[PDB]
RNA sequence: AGCCAGGAUGUUGGCUUAGAAGCAGCCAUCAUUUAAAGAAAGCGUAAUAGCUCACUGGUCGAGUCGGCCUGCGCGGAAGA
């Protein structure tokens, strides 16, 4: 009954529908899924996550994976430097997914995750050192 | 002969302006529009254009034919107008369009930012799809092979620019 | 093929099926299957057979200028697409019933059913002839007459008149 | 009937049902158990007699299994058992191998009352003539 | 592309066309039988 | 010529077949369903394949097809 986090790695690549991620992992491993930060972009297009619960925005910045990279946050999810800092259409996906996962998906419970029934997952990339 | 042969019919609304050599057609969208012609002669009257050779030129007819077939896209040009689309393929593609210049975004190191040029608009119903009315078809049809230039789609996955009318061959990679 | 003798016989053949013709349908085909034939050839397993054709003739100027067996009112019933219907043995009933109600579950188009020949004339499905070898609806449809009417009507006010 | 959704036909003998050596992932990888092949055969295989290849629809949806519906066996396997040779045509029309008649394969083609293409008792006597000549019969009419 | 001083089409979808002074063969299915110089 | 349709069933044919259910394979190419449909054209399959071709119907409505005898041209054709 151990408990599981979960952090998706790899969002340097361009990699699959991280909602479909979120199913690949409810179905297949039967255990259910709370996102806790959320990508923009992947790939060449990987911005950074957004926070669900502390919302707000960390920016993620291209190759200083040896240490770790200047923390910039941007603060609403609506704020307008969000659309400025990651570009207005991105920005609205990351808005319009978000209203998607959030019919489809869990609250982050701390006595379900001790008791191995949700997981906290993450959105990174080890090798950018952003997420970890 | 026989496109050449055929009629054209000015549907009720177009000007059809034929000054000696340089017909112009205007109606309903599309800013006018106004082509010349050479060994073609062409003939109003009527509710339609009639297109026949001239004696001397032995081009005759076939410069005809084009005759009618671009005067008949003509009139249909501003009439219905033009058809597009053009869809992305490949994580990490789609486009933008702010304007009358499209954003493209294909994975290289930069954005694109193509420019629309004089009669022609475009918009993008999704992330990735590229929908271009306009009036001359010759210039659609352009602007359309101009953008999917960006990044033809490659013959393996299918990424890159497509149009729909797309067949997309792709195969298998050497064994091993 | 052939000219226009191939020509000839395909019509006095076609058109003597509807000179010596119990029946006649005519139904346009637009997208027509395979399953088209598979159809109208399954229900003639075991319900039909070889009692009936539908050959795709709509060649007009043969199965139409080949109806001198007297076939008038039917260059109305030569527009466009058509496959021509035609019964030699049998009753002329069930034939009708099997593409009214295989067009009717999509199989193609039924060219509204431009009607055909044997009575003459035009354009409405009627169910004259499949009704036979069913004379049961004539044992229904005495209605017990003294009877079935009247355990119906003489006998239905009590369950309805005490009001 | 419809067109396309699922169905196979890759067996050898109902004398041996279910078999892995023959098949085994290979008798369906899409939507059928490799196990669950052995309830709904046999269930009327068993029921009338094992032996003659027995090939079947596949009608796959999405509901755990799936559905078979069995027919008619190979007119051509039928002369193995109620003909002559183990083998069939080995060494085709370069002698004149085995011979049937028109008394033969006479019940063998009644036997398909659901499964001939004509509705012509007769007609469908000619169709089977052809399985019983594609390995070298001459035929005694 | 094949520079061949003989072009023929090969498949049923190789068209054959004069583009400038050149004859060259067009093949829709097969870009193999692509060819110049004919 | 386009454009609209269709292209099955005995028959998953048996077969030197590991498995072969039209197309590396063998030999066979016969008979039905019908307007046409080949155990046969193509892509190419773990094997089904999925999707498309000869051939027939529809639309359109006057020509269209390929050899022959001849005149004149094109490519083939790079050098200090
Ligand atoms: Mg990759
Ligand atoms: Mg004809
Ligand atoms: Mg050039
Ligand atoms: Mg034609
Ligand atoms: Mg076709
Ligand atoms: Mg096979
Ligand atoms: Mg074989
Ligand atoms: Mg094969
Ligand atoms: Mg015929
Ligand atoms: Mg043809
Ligand atoms: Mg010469």
């Amino acid at each position: 009954d151990t408990p599981i986090l979960t952090f998706m790695n790899k969002l340097d690549r361009d990699i699959r529908d991280p909602m479909e991620l979120l199913d690949e992992v409810e179905n297949e491993l039967k255990i259910g899924c709370a996102p806790i930060t959320w990508p923009i972009g992947c790939g060449k297009l990987f911005k950074g996550v957004y926070h669900l619960y502390k919302d707000e925005t960390y920016l993620y910045q291209s190759g200083k994976g040896h240490t770790i990279q200047e923390v910039r946050i941007v603060k609403g999810l609506n704020n307008p430097d969000l659309d400025a800092a990651v570009g207005e259409d991105l920005a609205q996906q990351l808005r319009d997914e978000l209203e998607l996962v959030k019919g489809a998906s869990n609250e982050f419970d701390k006595e379900l995750f001790l008791a191995g029934e949700i997981t906290p997952v993450f959105f990174g990339t080890a090798l950018g050192n952003f997420g970890v | 002969s026989r496109v050449a042969k055929a009629p054209v019919v000015v549907p009720a609304g177009v000007d059809v302006k034929i000054n000696g050599q340089v017909i112009t057609i205007k109606g309903k969208n599309g800013e006018l529009t106004r082509t010349l012609n050479d060994a073609v002669e062409v003939k109003h009257a009527d509710n339609t254009l009639t297109f026949g050779p001239r004696d001397g030129y032995a081009d005759g007819w076939a410069q005809a034919g084009t005759a009618r077939a671009l005067l008949n896209s003509m009139v249909i040009g501003v009439t219905e107008g033009f058809t597009k689309k053009l869809q992305l393929v490949g994580v990490g593609y789609r486009a933008a369009v702010k304007g009358n210049v499209i954003n493209l975004s294909l994975g290289f190191s930069h954005p694109v930012d193509h420019q629309l040029p004089a009669g022609i608009t475009a918009e993008c119903p999704t992330q990735t799809e590229i929908v271009l009315k306009g009036a001359d078809k010759q210039v659609i049809g352009q602007v359309a092979a101009d953008l999917r230039a960006y990044r033809r789609p490659e013959p393996y996955k299918g990424k890159g620019v497509r149009y729909a009318d797309e067949v997309v061959r792709t195969k298998e990679a050497k064994k091993k | 093929m052939a000219l226009n003798l191939q020509d000839k016989q395909a019509i006095v053949a076609e058109v003597s099926e509807v000179a010596k013709g119990a029946l006649s349908a005519v139904v346009a085909d637009s997208r027509g299957v395979t399953v088209d034939k598979m159809t109208e050839l399954r229900k003639a397993g075991r319900e039909a057979g070889v009692y009936m054709r539908v050959v795709r003739n709509t060649l007009l100027r043969r199965a139409v200028e080949g109806t001198p067996f007297e076939c008038l009112k039917d260059a109305f019933v030569g527009p466009t697409l058509i496959a021509y219907s035609m019964e030699h043995p049998g009753a002329a009933a069930r034939l009708f019933k099997e593409f009214a109600k295989a067009n009717a579950k999509f199989e193609v188009k039924a060219a509204a059913f431009e009607g055909e020949l044997i009575p003459a004339s035009q354009i409405d499905r009627l169910a004259t002839l499949p009704t036979y070898e069913e004379a049961i609806a004539r044992l229904m449809a005495t209605m017990k007459e003294a009877s079935a009417g009247k355990l119906v009507r003489t006998l239905a006010a009590v369950r309805d008149a005490k009001e | 009937a419809k067109k396309v959704q699922a169905y196979v036909k890759l067996q050898v003998a109902a004398g041996m049902a279910n078999p892995s050596p023959p098949v085994g992932p290979a008798l369906g990888q899409q939507g059928v158990n490799i196990m669950e092949f052995c309830k709904a055969f046999n269930a009327k295989t068993d029921s009338i007699e094992k032996g003659l290849p027995i090939p079947v629809v596949i009608t796959v949806y999405a509901d755990r299994s799936f559905t078979f519906v069995t027919k008619t066996p190979p007119a051509a396997v039928l002369l193995k058992k109620a003909a002559g040779i183990k083998s069939g045509s080995g060494k085709p029309n370069k002698d004149k191998v085995g011979k049937i008649s028109r008394a033969q394969l006479q019940e063998i083609a009644q036997t398909k009352a659901a499964d001939m293409t004509g509705a012509d008792i007769e007609a469908m006597t000619r169709s089977i003539e052809g399985t019983a000549r594609s390995m070298g019969l001459v035929v005694e009419d | 592309m094949k520079v061949r001083a003989s072009v023929k089409k090969l498949c049923r979808n190789c068209k054959i066309v004069k583009r400038d002074g050149v004859i060259r063969v067009i093949c829709s299915a097969e870009p193999k039988h692509k060819q110049r110089q004919g």
